[PDB]
């Protein structure tokens, strides 16, 4: 199980790659990275514009293809595979589940070797 | 046909009105979605039909929220039946309206007044007490393969003293009143 970690979203700028830490659409007090988390029974889902997802791994929909690559489906589609290995990232794939727009597909670090800052994004350029 | 217990047509506009969230690149990068609220809604006024001139911020609109006390007074209680028949004239001719909402509850920063809006797209009731259906474009949730800003409980639920007041679906903490009916304009050449 690769893709069992919390893997937070990373971004690249002018500067190199950082964490972005957003505070929420929905509420401006609750501040975090966006976010991708497996562990054991659950998915969490987390963006900056809505509150973060917990789903129950037991009522998705899970494949495994090759190379260590996955996919989820819960009320969104997930695929998971390998960037860089080595540095622990990866790319999540985001979908729609009819699989007709992508929503996202950032690079993402896994948080136990994240070693990018996590900077704290200003809303009111 | 007309419903038996309220007197007039339950309408629901939205098989003929495509939804919009506001968290979508086609507003741009992150920080333009996130002022982008009644960018995505004047989409959905123009999925609907209307000018895309529809909904200015002028003296067109009609404003019923003005700034120890009462509970309503910041409430326009003349406005507020203003902008209830303005709402179910349109919903009858077949149009949705652009609204700006104020919290009652759940604001996102108390500390700021930040402009937010919603889109009406329907009416009904239950045992004759009357309810609006809406588009909440400030969700990106999917949920059942649509927008979760999309759900039939979106719902604004009308109040003795004729204000609006409700929940939108992906988030039980926000409870809006409509402060303000923006008019639509219709597509025409003169
Ligand atoms: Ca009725």
């Amino acid at each position: 199980r690769p893709y069992e970690a919390i893997w937070l979203a990373i971004t690249d700028t002018d500067s190199g790659y950082v964490v972005y830490n957003y505070p929420n659409f929905q509420d401006e007090k609750m501040i975090a990275p966006e976010y991708v988390a497996i562990r054991n029974d659950s998915l969490i889902y987390a963006t900056w514009h809505d509150y973060p997802e917990k789903f129950s791994l037991k009522y998705a929909k899970i494949e495994n293809g090759n190379n260590e690559q996955y996919s989820f489906v819960t009320e969104y589609h997930f695929s998971f595979m390998w960037v860089d290995k080595e540095k622990h990232i990866a790319r999540w794939t985001i979908s729609d589940i009819q699989k007709k727009k992508t929503i996202s597909n950032y690079l993402y670090i896994d948080s136990r070797y994240n070693t990018f800052p996590l900077i704290d994004y200003q809303w009111d350029e | 046909g007309v419903c038996p217990l309220c007197g007039k047509k339950h309408i629901d506009l939205r098989s003929k009105i495509d939804y919009q969230t506001q968290f979508d690149s086609r507003f741009g990068t992150k920080k333009e979605q996130n002022v982008a609220c009644y960018k995505a809604c004047k989409v959905i006024l123009t999925n609907a039909g209307l000018s895309p001139n529809s909904a200015p911020n002028d003296n067109t609109v009609i404003q019923i929220g003005v700034e120890s006390h009462s509970s309503s007074l910041t409430i326009d209680f003349v406005k507020a039946s203003e902008g209830l028949n303005y709402i179910n004239q349109q919903l009858e001719t077949g149009y949705p309206i652009l609204v700006g909402v104020d919290y009652k509850a759940g604001s996102p920063n108390s500390d700021k007044t930040t402009d937010h809006f919603i889109v009406i797209v329907g009416r009904g009731c239950k045992n004759n007490e009357v309810y609006y259906l809406f588009y909440e474009v400030g969700t990106g949730q999917q949920e059942n393969g649509q927008y979760k800003g999309a759900h039939e409980n979106n719902k604004l639920y009308l109040k003795k003293d004729n204000t609006l007041q409700g929940t939108p679906y992906h988030n039980s903490n926000k409870k809006y009143i409509v402060v303000q009916i923006r008019k639509n304009i219709l597509s025409l050449e003169h």
